RNA sequence: UAACGGGGCUAAGUAGUAAACCGAAGCUGCGGCAAUACUAGUAUUGGGUAGGGGAGCGUUCUGUAAGCGGUUGAAGGUGUGUGGUAACGCAUGCUGGACGUAUCAGAAGUGCGAAUGCUGACAUGAGUAACGAUAAAGGGGGUGAAAAACCUCCUCGCCGGAAGACCAAGGGUUCCUGUCCAACGUUAAUCGGGGCAGGGUAAGUCGACCCCUAAGGCGAGGCCGAAAGGCGUAGUCGAU
RNA sequence: AACCGACUAAUGUUGAAAAAUUAGCGGAUGACUUGUGGCUAGGGGUGAAAGGCCAAUCAAACCUGGAGAUAGCUGGUUCU
RNA sequence: GGGGAGUGAAAUAGAACCUGAAACCGUGUACGUACAAGCAGUAGGAGCAGGCUGUCCUGUGACUGCGUACCUUUUGUAU
RNA sequence: GGUUAAGUGACUAAGCGUACACGGUGGAUGCCUUGGCAGUCAGAGGCGAUGAAGGACGUAUACUUGCGAUAAGCCCAGA
């Protein structure tokens, strides 16, 4: 049956990589936080 | 479906008190005197004192 | 004389291992040996290399003969249990117990 | 302060199940069970303290009678003619020399036969 | 019931049974003995003693049906040139099962089966 | 049975008379404790839920205490003895191996069996169900501590618009070799997509990058909007 | 036939599987089906319309915050 | 994996490592238990076995009487 | 003394129970703490295009720390 998790990593990196968060504040304010939070990874 | 109380340990062991082991049975060789499995060859080959193997 | 073999930490159901341990408890050496010799059990291998231990540790660690030598106490104490997961259906996970036991062996001349 | 309550929560536990020593199963191993058992125990304990002096006189009574009727009278007989003689020995008495004693018995009967 | 029935499934079907005991009876014939588990090799006697009578008889046809029971040239030549010629007095039992303990990996019961009289 | 509690009863039923006895934690006797009155003795009183009131036990922490006890054995653990109405106290054997702490005060994360409580451990079911397509195995030999499962040989069977061979995606060393078999592998395993070590990916032409653009994104100025921003020109990105 | 679908039954229901398998069944050049990439976002989207679907969730997603909402209800509430 | 040997004050301090409770599981010993009916105890009580020396102590407990857990919630729960 | 009869009756434990002993499992408790928590008194109250915060990848005869192809460093002055 197909899942819901059907990867590609382009939609995966213009969904949620780094230069699609720094892109809009509201990103930015996501990275902010996990950069506060001390999370290794800011961005997928 | 399933138990309304579980059972204690009494109960338990007189259900396992069937569960014991009996033993093999066994003889001894005339020629190799290997002990062996009655009415199987020996590990050394014979069977009722000839070597079959 | 006594000597003690123990294999602590052996993968098999103390329970199982029990059933064995019951076959040869108070028996002779020579007797406990070919009763776990034609034995059909996993456990009757495991118990057999302790008590060939214990024999070992009598005629070399000790002065004794294997002649004069009984089981004067054998026990299976339950070890630590390696827990594991199986899945079931419908995404529903069980646990699963991966007994382990210690098997103690005593041989004596008396 | 922080209080831990582990080494007095233990002698509480302890305390009990050195109680429920002998009890079958969990009664005598698992708190939960030890406790009620314990105090069931306690409960029995009580009413068997009064019970106790209720059965040990139906048993004097029953063997009084028995004594009293191989001496040809009625424990009811028997109680009213000991009272009329102004005897006043009690049944745990009479009922041990009914049985240690049975000559001493026949005198008393014989005495109580008397009364009536 | 099974009442006065004969021969054993082995849990296998048909056509698997008479596959595996062809199979087995060629192995028999070439290797003279063979370790098996105890019910195949009462089994195989059923059906290698009948092709060793068979070999008894030297025929285009008797070789023909060792053939369509075998599908084994080397087997019916074996059966036909030594088997045969060995067993030509025997009234039957061309073979022996000697028993032979437990298999490790399943403590299954095993039998050693052999043809008898063998040279070796 | 099953409309005497049963046995059984013709009185062991019903009514009555006489004199007995049994019978409760009631009353009495004997010993003890407590509450409240009175004057240590009297007198009365002491079932109890919600609830009110009173008195305590023990715990951690502060002072007392740089005191007191402690490797000639602290705490904790586990027995035993003993004391009190109780919470509990005291002593002590063994274990343990360095703390403990009187007394009187002081302060509380101060007492657990329940909350389909929370965390961990361990039971019961139970050596039970099941071991994942009914395509199928049989045998000889090998290696090994051990071979149904690994290697090898001969047979058999199964797929064959696939259960073969490639590619993209996606994954990321799973590839190859040696070695190991604890765990992992629904069994064993000598085997493995497992562990460990070493090796392995060679481009003008394949692909990416690159030139080009689609949908669409972003968007100098701009237009619009409390702010954040929205829209959008020139542009610049964006493959399928 | 492939492919897309999902009408019946049986199995399965602590599954082989949080929707399948087996035997049958419908469409199969079209209002078809499929890959890649785009766009629409929560009182919002999208809907050949079932309150369907919007990450195994939907008569108002999910996350975090207000937040220990509130709970005339239920449970539980520890020594003598 | 263990037994010796050795180390150490200690190895039931041996790396699955201070202490090492309970649940839970074993081995051994004593006593009971295969004609016996239910909250498993209690009051009584024989016998047997250990001590100490039998109007003692300890363990077990044939047999007899009595006896439907706890909590909660309720007018009321063995329920 | 024997036989018979009648009565009576120990000795079984497959297993199980209780108690005790010695263990296993387990990781409570106690003791301990290189970590936290709440403050007081001071300091400093910013860092960044002279490229920050935070990272990637490297760097010595896997990861952490340091450093940056001058790479667990180079120079200089004090100590």
């Amino acid at each position: 049956m197909k899942r819901t998790f059907q990867p590609t990593v382009l939609k995966r990196k213009r969904t949620h990589g780094f230069r699609a968060r720094m892109a809009t504040k509201n990103g930015r304010k996501v990275i902010n936080a996990r950069r506060a939070k001390g999370r290794a990874r800011l961005s997928k | 479906a399933v138990q309304k109380n579980r059972k204690t340990r009494s109960k338990r062991g007189m259900r396992r008190s069937h569960d014991a082991l009996t033993t093999a049975a066994l003889s001894v060789d005339a020629t190799s005197g290997e002990t062996h499995l009655r009415h199987n060859v020996t590990a050394e080959g014979y069977y009722r004192g000839k070597k079959v193997i | 004389m006594e000597a003690i073999a123990k294999h602590n930490f052996a993968r098999i159901s103390p329970q199982k291992a029990r059933l064995v341990a019951d076959q040869i408890r108070g028996k002779s050496v020579d007797q406990a040996l070919e009763i776990l010799t034609f034995s059909n059990k996993k456990a009757a291998e495991l118990v057999k290399k302790v008590l060939e231990s214990a024999i070992a540790n009598a005629e070399h660690n000790e002065g004794a003969d294997i002649d004069d030598l009984n089981v004067a106490k054998i026990f299976v104490d339950e070890g630590p249990t390696m827990k594991r997961i199986m899945p079931r259906a419908k995404g529903r996970a069980d646990r699963i117990l991966k007994r382990s036991s210690h098997i103690t062996v005593v041989v004596a001349d008396r | 302060p922080r209080v831990k309550r582990g080494v007095q929560a233990r002698a509480r536990h302890k305390k009990v199940l050195k109680q429920a020593k002998g009890y079958y199963g969990a009664r005598s191993r698992v708190y939960r069970v030890a406790f009620q058992a314990v105090t069931k125990a306690g409960q029995y304990a009580y009413r068997d303290r009064r019970a106790k002096k209720r059965q040990f006189r139906q048993l004097w009574i029953a063997r009084i009678n028995a004594a009293s009727r191989q001496n040809g009278l009625s424990y009811s007989r028997f109680i009213n003619g000991l009272k009329k003689a102004s005897i006043e020995i009690d049944r745990k008495i009479l009922a041990d020399i009914a049985v240690f004693d049975k000559a001493a018995f026949a005198v008393l009967v014989e005495k109580a036969k008397a009364a009536l | 019931m099974r009442h006065r029935k004969s021969g054993r499934q082995l849990n296998r079907n048909s056509s698997h049974r008479k596959a595996m005991f062809s199979n087995m009876a060629s192995s028999l014939v070439r290797h003279e003995v063979i370790k098996t588990t105890l019910p195949k090799a009462k089994e195989l006697r059923r059906v290698v003693e009948p092709l060793i009578t068979l070999a008894k008889t030297d025929s285009v046809a008797n070789r023909r049906l060792a053939f369509a029971r075998t599908r084994d040239n080397e087997v019916v030549a074996k059966l036909f040139n030594e088997l045969g010629p060995r067993f030509a007095a025997r009234q039957g039992g061309y073979t022996r099962i000697l028993k032979a303990g437990f298999r490790a990996g399943d403590k299954a019961p095993m039998a050693y089966i052999e043809l008898v009289d063998r040279p070796a």
